[PDB]
């Protein structure tokens, strides 16, 4: 693995020789868990509708609050 | 915006965290020179209150001064007619847990200003716009979730009606996004991930068209196996540049997720890239991964620099940068053609060099990372041959002075899972000094370069890794701070020590320069921290300990100890 | 012993907290002169890596320096000839939970040297020599016992082969005593009480034989009802005086506990006493009662200042002393003949004077405290018209230079049960500027005194309290540090301000000096805290928090912040 | 009560007028725990036995050493 031989521009990578090409079903697989995988992007939907919530309430009064709901 | 250009075009304010939008961060201000140094002086001093590592460097408009500190990132507004009274200061209510999910120490890059407001953050992920004269809190947003490993550290960037911000946190496994706020009201514009799909990273429909072999669309998820992308890192925690002719600004995405590179197979794009995108709507224009399936924490988002200089004899807009992998970059800003490449100490073996024809690191196997096996004599170290200090330059002879460390280690990962709000390192390192050094022990130097040839022109070793960075004064010095605790003033010449003073604590910034009443005055924060700091600001005893970290720093403990604040100089 | 007194011959050489053996907390050096004042520079700096009032002063032996924090109590070593780096470095592990006991900050009024010994103490208790070249503890012996609200602040004080130490907690109502220690072995010598037997006050056959209206035998008992002395207070955490023609050893106990003077009836004895001990034997060989029954809390543990000076054209061995309760004190040294007992300020209330022929104060009713009733306008309060400070004297023109606090109360007091290891105080107080000052917001004041008269000579205003003392050398300068920062020199002849340095925070602690390589250096620790920075330091509001003393320094946080260091200057 | 008026040498203590001359047993009677006011004493005596068993732990072998039993 020198970094020089692409399947496809700007794909080059390559498995070290013994290493597996794919990782799942190896000894290496992450298993990963769904649920913990898709809690950083529901932190974000969450949040965002928080400061949805905080600039509107302000766009009207014309006093900005954070402690909004 | 037109507020913060009033300001950049004023002499001797300093609005910006890195002297400028190009980023070159250097001063016309030549009142102190080489034959004027010997005779500088402490003018007067400023304590935060707080300890741990103080990172950045105040901000100077009109007659003000805006000092930061540590977490709990407290803000202090103190009339430079009387540095004895503190105008206004805030001081955040912050949950003490924000902590825990800090990898490199409680540190805070600083302060940005923009429409006569100070845009500031907290380390627990709030962002907010304060007026300037009164401190008044205008605005304040929820940018990034501590609960879930993610954090604020850098400093805001302010462009036009924008800022820019991203939460740091690859250490947990947080995917990284550069965020885009309204100056005026904190609404949110945009986020441009670092990973995913094309919608996501927002790549233009011209993406690296004059670069296509450095990859285009799709990149985001089949350069990764499965969702291993959703918790892959690539956070935005260094620094900006911006381009207001072509209306673009320049960053680096960060490093991968785990450390542990057996668990992620893949080019695992788009992290370890330079980006080129229109500031309007965050659309990538080009972007180039320098360190492809990253297996050292080689995180790419040291500072970005932008030149005007001759290249072949014809003038051309450049963007430069030396990166942890130990590369110095040179690129068109343009549309991101590769026209420098090199390594910035011959110590440098995890790549054989980077062919500039297929724009590629030439991997050394010898030198790489895999499970079931420790690499040893890995150059440069995860801290890398540089890391968040901002270089200067000198626009006369087109020198860049940096700040560069001298650092390689040992390296063996392992297996673990994932919990959003946990650590996900995986890998158990040993560092140790370079073998450059003049006696096998030095971690630091201050380099000078040419960044169209990438060759050094001198070299000036220094006990510890020159960390904080160097600032650039027309009067012929390079000013920087030391983990040791001093603030030096080279000649930029020949790199000879001109003048130094031994401040509280070791410094992590790098000075910045403010004129007042037609004084010039260097700028310099002290209370050490950061990355190198961690054995000493958390007492750790094992050299394992702090990511390696530990054990490379052993003796910083008979040089320093913790501080926090400010230190003037003048003549 | 015998190296103390090499030091304390050897020219600039600093082995004593205030000053020498008498102290006068002077200086011979006088390079640095009221003609060449304006150049002095900072020279260079330290950090301590720990918050909290920075009292006391660094130790100067030889080429060595050494330098103490706030709790938790570290001690550093420095070789002048290499600021950079920290030859030795004793830092304790001490329990959290002592904090919690000690009513006034975290505090620590500094070092001892003797017999090539670093002598230094902890908040919690204990006392060790270590060897000032090594750091290699020689023996750790307990003092004070936390569990009974018992901690150290006090700097030890060598005379001799003896190491005398007292204990703090007469807020918590401790019982006051002086322990005098082997200095090459740290076993206990005796201790002497300042309330009960006379046995354990250990008074000497002949106690008061000179005056015998001062009381004589019984009284550490008879002044008491029942057992109430037991947890009696008076404390010595002040400063200490040695007269070696006459073997005798000199300072003040403290307040008698609780505060509320309705739950102790009785003359309160022996504690707000001057003391003459013989150092051998620790028996008094004179004792005066300043306060008979304190009803204000006006700890006597001041310093304690030798001179001999003619009074009346008869050259006398004489002892000042500038008490809480805002009298100044002149005695004869060898038998406690009383000669002065003057007002420091006019605004002084508690008392209408102090009669010269009876030899204690004529109470003024309208302003003692007492049950069910609240006393209002009283001067001084409770932190007093002089605290902690250590004041100087000019031999040469026969001045006392002072650092005065100009703060007046409200006070009421309120039944409470004794728990040991739990606060005794039982008052509310409410504190504020006294009268006089300028625009009557001015709590501070530098008045220089002729101690045979009582009468001053001049008197410089500051905002805050001079709460740290100030230094007297030879060419003409007083020195002293402010609470909102900075570091003075005055003209001794008028008090008029001739050169100033804002250092990075409040500094309580009074300024010291030696000489290095043929020039004198003025050494000043920094970092706010003490009672007038507990609102501070502690981010209290409540005005009645912090036993009054927030309410009263609560612009303290618009001028300075935490802090912890050392700056030295120069020319 | 002016403190001029002594009953004896050192003592001129007076009750304030409408205050008792013997706390004990009045409205201010403190009423102390003897059991706490020992406290300090005893705390002293277990302290000096400590000490004294590591100055002599030390001056029969020649090195300093805090934890004794
Ligand atoms: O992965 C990240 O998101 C992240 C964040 C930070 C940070 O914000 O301080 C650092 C790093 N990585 C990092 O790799 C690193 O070497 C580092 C050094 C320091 C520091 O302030 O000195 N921060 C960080
Ligand atoms: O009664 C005591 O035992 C005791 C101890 C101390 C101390 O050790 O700090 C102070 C006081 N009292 C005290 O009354 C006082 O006003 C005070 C001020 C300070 C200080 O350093 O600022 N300590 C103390
Ligand atoms: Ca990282
Ligand atoms: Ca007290």
């Amino acid at each position: 693995y020198d970094g020089q031989n692409c399947k496809e521009p700007g794909n080059c990578w390559e498995n070290k020789p013994g290493y597996p090409e794919k990782i799942a079903g190896s000894k290496y697989d992450p298993k990963h868990d769904p649920v913990e995988l898709n809690k950083q992007e529901e932190s974000i939907k969450a949040m965002d509708a928080r400061n949805a919530k905080r600039i509107a309430n302000a766009k009207s009064s014309g006093n900005f609050v954070f402690d909004v709901k | 915006d037109a507020d913060l250009d009033k300001q950049v075009n004023t002499a001797g304010a300093w609005p910006i965290a890195t002297g400028g939008y190009y980023s070159q961060h250097n001063s016309p201000l030549a009142q102190i020179n080489k034959s004027n140094v010997k005779n500088v002086k402490a003018a007067w001093s400023f304590s935060t209150g707080v300890l741990n590592g103080h990172e950045g460097a105040p901000l100077v408009i009109g007659d003000m001064m805006y000092v930061h500190s540590a977490f709990p990132n407290n803000t202090y507004a103190l009339n430079l007619n009387d540095p004895g009274k503190i105008v206004w200061q805030h001081k955040p209510k912050q949950d003490a847990s924000t902590k825990a999910v800090m990898c490199c120490d409680v540190v805070d890059r600083g302060l940005a200003y923009g429409a006569g407001q100070i845009v500031k953050k907290q380390a627990n992920g709030h962002l907010l716009a304060l007026d300037a004269k009164t401190g008044k809190i205008n605005w304040e947003v929820e940018v990034c979730d501590p609960k879930v490993g993610s954090t604020l550290t850098q400093a805001p960037f302010v462009a036009k009606d924008t800022v820019l911000m991203g939460c740091s946190g690859a250490e947990l496994g947080v995917r990284g996004a550069v965020n885009a706020f309204d100056l005026k009201t904190g609404e949110l514009k945009w986020r441009a991930f670092a990973t995913g799909s094309d919608d996501s990273v927002r790549l233009a429909k011209d993406f690296n068209s004059a670069n296509p072999h450095y990859g285009q669309f799709g990149l985001g998820t089949k350069t990764w196996e499965g969702d291993a992308w959703k918790i892959g890192g690539g956070t935005n925690w260094g620094w900006y540049a911006y381009d207001p002719k072509l209306n673009l600004f320049y960053y680096g995405s960060g490093n991968p997720a785990p450390w542990n590179e057996t668990m992620r197979p893949g080019d695992n794009k788009w992290t370890m890239t330079i980006w080129g995108r229109d500031l309007d709507t965050g659309m990538a224009k080009w972007g180039y991964q320098k360190t492809p399936h990253d297996e050292w924490d080689f995180a790419g988002v040291n500072q970005m620099v932008l030149t005007d200089q001759p290249v072949n004899g014809k003038m051309t807009p450049l963007l430069s940068h030396i990166d942890r992998n130990g590369i110095l970059y040179t690129l068109n800003r343009e549309n991101g053609n590769l026209i420098v490449a090199e390594k910035v100490d011959p110590a440098v073996n995890v790549f054989k060099k980077v062919d500039l024809k297929t724009g590629t690191p030439v991997r050394d196997p010898e030198f790489a990372t895999r499970m079931d096996h420790k690499g040893t004599n890995i150059c440069p170290s995860a801290m890398g041959f540089h890391n968040q200090g901002v270089d200067s330059y000198d626009p006369e002879s087109r020198t860049l002075y940096a700040g560069l460390n001298h650092i390689c280690m040992d390296w063996e990962p392992f297996m673990l899972p994932y919990r959003a709000g946990q650590f996900f390192v995986g890998a158990t390192l040993a560092m140790y000094p370079g073998p450059n050094g003049p006696t096998k022990k030095e971690m630091g130097q201050i380099r000078a370069f040419d960044l169209t040839t990438g060759k050094a022109k001198w070299t000036k070793w220094e006990k510890f890794a020159a960390w904080g960075g160097t600032l650039y004064t027309k009067g012929g010095l390079v000013w920087y701070a030391t983990l040791d605790g001093y603030l030096k003033a080279l000649d930029n010449k020949d790199g000879k020590e001109l003048w130094n003073f031994k401040m509280p604590s070791g410094g992590i910034g790098s000075p910045m320069t403010y004129s007042f009443k037609g004084k010039q005055y260097i700028g310099s924060m002290y209370g050490v921290g950061g990355w190198p700091g961690v054995g000493l600001v958390f007492d750790l005893t094992d050299p394992s300990a702090g990511l390696g970290a530990v054990g490379a720093f052993r003796e910083l403990q008979n040089h320093t100890q913790m501080g926090g604040g400010l230190m003037v100089f003048s003549l």
